[PDB]
RNA sequence: CUUUCU
RNA sequence: UGAAAUGCGCAGAUACCGGGAGGAACGCCGAUGGCGAAGGCAGCCACCUGGUCCACCCGUGACGCUGAGGCGCGAAAGCGUGGGGAGCAAACCGGAUUAGAUACCCGGGUAGUCCACGCCCUAAACGAUGCGCGCUAGGUCUCUGGGUCUCCUGGGGGCCGAAGCUAACGCGUUAAGCGCGCCGCCUGGGGAGUACGGCCGCAAGGCUGAAACUCAAAGGAAUUGACGGGGGCCCGCACAAGCGGUGGAGC
């Protein structure tokens, strides 16, 4: 991206709840181009949200994501000598990407043997505020702000 | 902005006692103003600085001030 | 200890540290802080953030003496400076005036090599 | 940042 | 300080207010400014004193220019005698950095830097341009006189530029143009500002200044490039942001 600012690749709304953000997630779930298996998983997982709570899946997922978004992060930085960890605000896009990236990595760290379950529980835990995703995140928000001395670059 | 010379009538700038006049030629930090500001002829500005320096020793004018709200 | 309701905040910004010292209106110090008195040590005392924390600490210790307002007096140019000021302002402590009073020779003493550079 | 030599 | 450490600090430092001592240097004004023969000169006051510019066109009557040698002045550092010593700081004592670091950075620190008197006499002592005089378009900005003060006329400091000159760069009424006078100097590079001798100096050293040998160059200005731990503008899966790899195992 030397020249332009890159078009945000615009995404097919969801086949089922009609939401863009969901395909986005299904995609991060997806390996080796297998959108089918990926989508089973996310739907199968949404069904496990039903059976294990009177909650509508969509607004669980929505509110889980919203809980995993970092406000600030620490991007590394040269200072003609040293590389410092520099705290700075986080683009709405990047909030959303890092959220879904972490949801799925967090999911796949879990013990439960079947993907739809791990996806489901992690989601549940996250809306509640205590998924492994949110620790890999308060971890970030911590490290920025714990480096708040260097907030006087930002670049 | 507007020149300090242009804001006054006649005045003897050999006059090292007229602190009322002299004092508008100083800055908010009691520093002799440059010609860009004083609006003076070179020759005048020479004579000024001399008589400003006299007032100062007389106690009548400041060598310094401190800058207010900064 | 004594109740003084207003007095001076003396900021001393330098390229190595901000030190903020608070006094009664005759100039006797009540409390004081610095980048070192906060956690920091070494190069970090210089930061503007160090400045904020010291300004804030020293303002807190001063409100313990029932301080309400201050005349601020700044000296030296330094990263922490307008930051140290901005802290005091927004600290509960009320800032009546701000004044640069940085001391400067009417050329007098030979500087160290490092500060001659303008030679 | 860092870079003596070739 | 890049980051540090040495260092100072509970015998209470730093930061803050009040009083005192001392030493050294004068901020703004301050300039693309002024003055001096050069070196060089900057708070303010007084005394002593050198130069120089303009107006009047009053006086003398070629009394002029240059100038070997002599004599005097001559930044800094250095020297002698005696003061003084705040800050800075060769040497030196330490801390960092580094492969090492007899340096660059940090902390100390003596001479010295300051004054008087006496030496030294050098310099990128540079405009790298000897002094004096006459002559050859202008324009523009500036300091300082005089006039009939829009404009004219002296003296000084800059910039652009006629003619012209220059190897070129550039110079160009402040000549490096056109001419005259008088002085100093040069005569390939290295050896060498060395050796010797003389003069001077308390010393440090200074002035004058070779030869043997040896090279076929040493140089100046400008051209095209190339390069830069120079500048500006800009690209590329170059890095960043991502997703999957190699380096591990067997094959
Ligand atoms: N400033 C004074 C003048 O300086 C010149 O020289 C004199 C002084 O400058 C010089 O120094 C004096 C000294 O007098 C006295 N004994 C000690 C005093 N500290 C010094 O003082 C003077 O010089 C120093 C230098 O920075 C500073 O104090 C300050 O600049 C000045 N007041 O000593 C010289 C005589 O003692 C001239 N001779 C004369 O015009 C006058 O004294
Ligand atoms: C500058 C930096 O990141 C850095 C890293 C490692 C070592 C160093 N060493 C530095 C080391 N402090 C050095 N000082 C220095 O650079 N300063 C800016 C004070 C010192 C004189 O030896 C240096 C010049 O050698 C250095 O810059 C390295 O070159 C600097
Ligand atoms: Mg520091
Ligand atoms: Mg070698
Ligand atoms: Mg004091
Ligand atoms: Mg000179
Ligand atoms: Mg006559
Ligand atoms: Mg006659
Ligand atoms: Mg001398
Ligand atoms: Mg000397
Ligand atoms: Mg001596
Ligand atoms: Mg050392
Ligand atoms: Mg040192
Ligand atoms: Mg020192
Ligand atoms: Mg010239
Ligand atoms: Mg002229
Ligand atoms: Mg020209
Ligand atoms: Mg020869
Ligand atoms: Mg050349
Ligand atoms: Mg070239
Ligand atoms: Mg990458
Ligand atoms: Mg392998």
């Amino acid at each position: 991206a030397r020249r332009r600012r890159a078009e945000v690749r615009q995404l097919q709304p969801d086949l089922v709840y009609g939401d863009v953000l969901v395909t986005a997630f299904i995609n991060k779930i997806m390996r080796d181009g297998k959108k089918n298996l990926a989508a089973r998983i996310f739907y199968d997982a949404c069904k496990i949200i039903q059976e294990k709570t009177g909650q509508e899946p969509l607004k669980v997922f929505k509110q889980a994501v919203e809980n995993v978004k970092p406000r600030m992060e620490v991007r590394s930085r040269r200072v003609g000598g040293a590389n410092y960890q520099v705290p700075m605000e986080v683009s709405p896009r990047r909030q959303q990407s890092l959220a879904l990236r972490w949801l799925v990595q967090a999911a796949n760290q879990r013990p439960e043997r079947r993907a739809a379950v791990r996806i489901a529980h992690e989601l549940m835990d996250a809306a509640e505020g205590k998924g492994g995703a949110v620790k890999k995140k308060e971890d970030v928000e911590r490290m920025a702000e714990a480096n708040r001395a260097y907030a006087h670059y930002r670049w | 902005k507007a020149k300090v010379k242009a804001t006054l009538g006649e005045f003897d700038l050999r006059d090292y006692r007229n602190v009322e006049v002299l004092k508008r030629f100083l800055s908010e930090t009691g520093k002799i103003l440059p010609r860009r500001r004083t609006g003076l002829s070179a020759k005048e500005q020479r004579i000024l600085a001399k008589t400003i320096k006299r007032a100062r020793i007389l106690g009548l004018l400041p060598f310094t001030e401190k800058l207010v709200r900064k | 200890k004594r109740q003084v309701a207003s007095g001076r905040a003396y900021i001393h910004a330098s390229y190595n540290n901000t030190i903020v010292t608070i006094t009664d209106p005759d100039g006797n110090p009540i409390t004081w802080s610095s980048g070192g008195v906060i956690g920091y040590k070494g190069s970090r005392k210089g930061t503007p953030y160090a400045a904020q924390l010291a300004a804030l600490d020293a303002a807190k210790k001063a409100m313990a003496y029932g301080m309400q307002s201050v005349d601020v007096i700044v000296r030296g140019t330094g990263a922490g400076r307008e930051q140290a000021i901005r802290a005091l302002q927004a600290s509960g402590l009320q800032v009546k005036s701000i004044v640069d009073d940085t001391p400067v020779p009417h050329n007098g003493c030979r500087p160290k090599k490092k500060f001659r550079k303008a030679s």
